[PDB]
RNA sequence: AAAAACCGUAAAUCCUAUCUUUUAAAGGAAGGAGAAGUCGUAACAAGGUUUCCGUAGGUGAACCUGCGGAAGGAUCAU
RNA sequence: CUUUUGAUGUUAGGGUAUUGGCCUAACAUGGCUAUGACGGGUAACGGGGAAUUAGAGUUCGAUUCCGGAGAGGGAGCCUGAGAAAUAGCUACCACAUCUAAGGAAGGCAGCAGGCGCGUAAAUUACCCAAUUCUAAAGAAGAGAGGUAGUGACAAGAAAUAACAAUGCAAUUGUAAUUGGAAUGGUGGGAAUUUAAAACCUUCCCAGAGUAACAAUUGGAGGGCAAGUCUGGUGCCAGCAGCCGCGGUAAUUCCAGCUCCAAUAGCGUAUAUUAAAAUUGUUGCAGUUAAAACGCUCGUAGUUGAAU
């Protein structure tokens, strides 16, 4: 579990093209910071 | 950048609502009607 | 502290889920016996399968051993009492060449269906869910039911039933109701 | 990397002379240690 | 009975000495990924000076030159 | 490595329930180790056992029984046949309760229950009727233990129709129409069960037709069973474990229809076993794919003619 920090977009890889959604997190369980992808068609604007 | 496209098509096609009831059948009874289906009719 | 009482199962999965002769024949066995799920097949098959494990291991054993006479006259003896054998065929060898028609030949249903009694396999079926049908003065409602040498000569309707002269059931009663007050004003 | 150094099936940079650039490296790291000792 | 002394069994606190784990930082210097960047053309054909190994010098860069070795050579041969 | 401060032995005593460097005095220089001592790590309590495997193997075991250890952390002690006991006592370290401020009381890793921690776990219920234990031993007591409540951890059985007539492509079959039987699920009342608690079983009454008493979860290019069907989007939005799809013809995105698989169950994430003869004793490879030490001698080890 985690408190989402940012809302980023990455891209993809060489021969492919178009930007997918993701979010920054910081776990409460130790603090760290990862990367975590959001998954579906306009699943990111469920999110603050 | 422009994560403000998020949803596009999801919004863009157009709604269509469903056929009405066409109740199917459930356990045994479809097991009876593919076997039937798939060999009764063929020879 | 935890009971002692234990379970175990009785059915396993094919390994391999979308081979083509496999799901063919198991189709041909449901429809032909009147079955619900692949999970009937796969318990058969596991029933079969340890059969199969006991032969092979007595046959591998010495000739005129101690276990080998024990452990094989009562194996014989089993499957002669369950009706899969017959009479000079009880060598041991036989045992090996017992296949899946063979002990789904034996569930109720079957012989319900065989021994004229109901028009179809899936009536037969019906039936037995419906409690109709006894095997020696005991009521039975389980399709799985494997029917031993001596209790095939005893299946009969139930004396409980209205197919085996008791009172007709609830909606004959409504029937006879109805037109009851219709005849009498 | 033992007898299959200096391989070339691919056209890469020779490879004594990324050896001789490793050397150059690791002995200003050595010079740059040691001035902190 | 209270109370003292001594040899023992000894919680705890402090001062030093090592050890293990985690961690801050001016500056320095690697690797991986990306973008249509600037400079040359070292390798692949005898790649236009055959390539490669160990070692030692030098130069914006890939690299060049001396000494000894190999063919995985461009020679199975006078 | 151990040995000034007991490390290895001998002599004499002390002490204990008894043997013993267990302790004290005198004496001697011993003891262990590449067949791994002395150290470090373990997200290590040990077994009986569990999972998966043709045979070999690999990985788990806090947790029904047996053995060990502990009661916030250490040390000390009384009673007693049995304790270094903690719902016994005495201090120190940490935490915390009541107060008239002089003082007095504390230990849920026992049963329920609360906070916190986190991906992660149930009722502050009834009873001594059964199994057993303690006593001044029928008769009292027991959160030992049993009974129920919550509970898709896991396991077993098993509904969601069947039949006949008439039409209809081929005796079938059924995208259909008719019409009577058979049944539980459900509501009420009993016989029972039980410490006249509730399940289960068995009877009586009522009670199915769109039997609305209306099955789902994932998929349809290949691996891999199943659509060259319609509408929308246009390298965007998105999909996809892998190869890949997406610029007007998208079998792969978003929807509608239809089909496929398993089915009261079906997907996703992490770990582990087979697949792996990709750890090889059975049973791998070493010219060029990863890999014969530059060469010889040599101790330990492994292996050695016939009678
Ligand atoms: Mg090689
Ligand atoms: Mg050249
Ligand atoms: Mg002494
Ligand atoms: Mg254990
Ligand atoms: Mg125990
Ligand atoms: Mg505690
Ligand atoms: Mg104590
Ligand atoms: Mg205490
Ligand atoms: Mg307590
Ligand atoms: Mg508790
Ligand atoms: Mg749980
Ligand atoms: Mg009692
Ligand atoms: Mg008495
Ligand atoms: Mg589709
Ligand atoms: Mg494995
Ligand atoms: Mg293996
Ligand atoms: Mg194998
Ligand atoms: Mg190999
Ligand atoms: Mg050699």
């Amino acid at each position: 579990k985690g408190i989402v920090v940012e809302k980023v977009a990455i891209e993809a890889k060489q021969p492919n093209s178009a930007y997918r959604k993701c979010v920054r997190v910081q776990l409460i369980k130790n603090g760290k910071k990862i990367t975590a992808f959001v998954p579906g068609d306009g699943c990111l604007n469920f999110i603050d | 950048g422009s994560l403000a496209r998020a949803g596009k098509v999801k919004n863009q096609t157009p709604k269509v609502p469903k056929l009405d009831k066409k109740k199917r059948l459930t356990g045994r009874a479809k097991k009876r009607q593919l076997y039937n289906r798939r060999f009764s009719d063929n020879g | 502290p935890k009971s002692y009482r234990n379970y175990s199962k009785t059915a396993r999965n094919p390994k391999r889920p979308f081979e083509k002769e496999r799901l063919d024949q198991e189709l041909k066995l449901i429809g032909e016996y009147g079955l619900k799920n692949k999970r009937e097949i796969w318990r058969v098959q596991y029933l079969l399968a340890k059969i199969r494990s006991a032969a092979r291991y007595l046959l591998t054993l010495d000739e005129k051993s101690s276990k080998r006479i024990f452990q094989g006259e009562a194996l014989l003896r089993r499957m002669v009492r369950q009706g899969l054998l017959g009479e000079n065929e009880e060598k041991l060898d036989y045992v090996l060449g017992l296949t899946l028609p063979k002990l789904l030949e034996r569930r109720l249903q079957t012989k319900v269906f065989k021994l004229g009694l109901a028009k179809s396999v899936h009536h037969a079926r019906v039936l037995i869910r419906q409690r109709h049908i006894r095997v020696g003065k005991q009521m039975v409602d389980i399709p799985s039911f494997l029917v031993r040498v001596d209790s095939e000569k005893h299946i009969d309707f139930a004396t409980t039933s209205p197919f085996g002269g008791a009172r007709p059931g609830r909606v004959k009663r409504k029937s006879l109701k109805k037109q009851k007050e219709k005849t009498e004003a | 990397h033992g007898a299959s150094r200096y391989k070339k099936s691919r056209a890469k940079m020779r490879w004594k002379w990324k050896k001789k650039r490793t050397r150059r490296l690791q002995k200003k790291r050595r010079k740059m240690r040691q001035r902190s000792r």
